[PDB]
């Protein structure tokens, strides 16, 4: 009613003042990068608790402080060897200069002669893969719940001109009170116009990225989509054994639903789900809006989300600091440091 | 079904990105 028009007015005028203020605190870092701010000697390393191209995400405890947080390893000749140098200067950059409630939390950076280091945050309710596969499938509250976050995350990364290309359930953690913190910035850009890498997950991937179009966020709106549908499904819209059988089911412009599925989850995926960019929701003139005042999203109160004043409709379990219950066991590999500095000028901004 | 078909997959486990 006018009640609600009102809320409404005065909540996107708070969002703007946000966001502008948002803006100019990430330029600050994002132009002047910190460099440095920390040791490996200074951590115990107790835990792999994930794997990837270049490296290693572990549990470590800040042996100062005591403080838990997980540690990620990039062995830079790796990185060099498949010509990834800009993807992982991006990461850091990034992660150094943004701030949100939804982000994982970058503490501290630095370099040695073999590797890069990236200290982040525990976030100890483990990846939500991992809780989705178990379960099966979230309930359509658990998924809103989750996916509002993702919706005031991307508007975030988008208005400071941040393309983000990866989401999926493996690259979002789960905090202490069952909220998502977003990982993996390995992908992410800072682009104004355009780009043109062929990157993503095969199942994630927007159709104007797999036909060689040229780019912009509105995939990040598509892979929403995509993340809604796995975690109210427990399968994704897209899958097939060949990454070309995906690809040909995400061109087609077509996509069948569960019978559980509400009308309302079903018309906000048909229209995030939009091959046609100039119908996809996120892409339109009223931008996110029209996915925040979708009916699906009737029940959220976007304010109390980000406030993180909202009970978690699920919440993982743990026994005291450093419990990892909620993450897989992955083989242990020990850590050498070369005598001597290996790509050196290729990190020199890291 | 569906679900048993994506079960069925080689795809449930954690999905690698491209990047080539």
């Amino acid at each position: 009613g006018n009640a609600a028009a009102a809320k409404k007015g005065s909540e996107q005028e708070s969002v703007k003042e946000f966001l502008a203020k948002a803006k100019e605190d990430f330029l600050k870092k994002w132009e002047n990068p910190a460099q440095n701010t920390a040791h490996l000697d200074q951590f115990e390393r107790i835990k792999t608790l994930g794997t990837g191209s270049f490296g290693r995400v572990m549990l470590v405890k800040h042996m100062e402080t005591g403080n838990h947080y997980a540690m990620k390893i990039l062995d830079k000749q790796k990185v060099v060897k498949l010509k990834e140098i800009e993807h992982t200067l991006n990461e850091k950059r990034i992660l150094q200069a943004v701030n949100f409630p939804f982000l994982v939390k970058l503490e501290f950076s630095f370099k040695d002669n073999s590797n890069l280091y990236m200290v982040m945050e525990y976030a100890p309710g483990g990846e939500m893969f991992s809780h989705l596969r178990r379960i099966g499938r979230f309930s359509e509250p658990h998924a809103r719940f989750y996916a509002a976050q993702i919706v005031l995350t991307f508007e975030y990364l988008h208005s400071l001109d941040l393309i983000y290309r990866d989401l999926k359930p493996e690259n979002l953690m789960i905090d202490q009170q069952g909220y998502i913190q977003v990982t993996d910035f390995g992908l992410a850009k800072r682009v104004k116009g355009r780009t043109w890498t062929l990157c993503g997950t095969p199942e994630y991937l927007a159709p104007e990225i797999i036909l060689s179009k040229g780019y912009n966020k509105a995939v990040d709106w598509w892979a929403l989509g995509v993340l809604i549908y796995e975690m109210a499904a427990g399968y994704p819209p897209f899958f097939a054994d060949q990454p070309i059988q995906i690809y040909e089911k995400i061109v087609s412009g077509k996509v069948r639903f569960p019978s559980h599925f509400s009308s309302d989850l079903k018309d906000l995926l048909r229209n995030l789900l939009q091959v046609d960019l100039t119908k996809r929701f996120g892409n339109l003139k009223n931008g996110v809006n029209d996915i925040k005042n979708h009916k699906w999203f009737a029940t959220t109160d976007w304010i109390a989300i980000y406030q993180r004043k909202v009970e978690a409709p699920f919440i993982p379990k743990f026994k005291g600091p450093g419990d990892t219950s909620n993450f897989d066991d992955y083989e242990e590999e020990e850590i050498r440091v070369s005598i001597n500095e290996k790509c050196g000028k290729e990190f020199s901004e890291f | 079904t569906t679900y048993a078909d994506f079960i069925a997959s080689g795809r449930t486990g954690r999905r690698n990105a491209i990047h080539d």
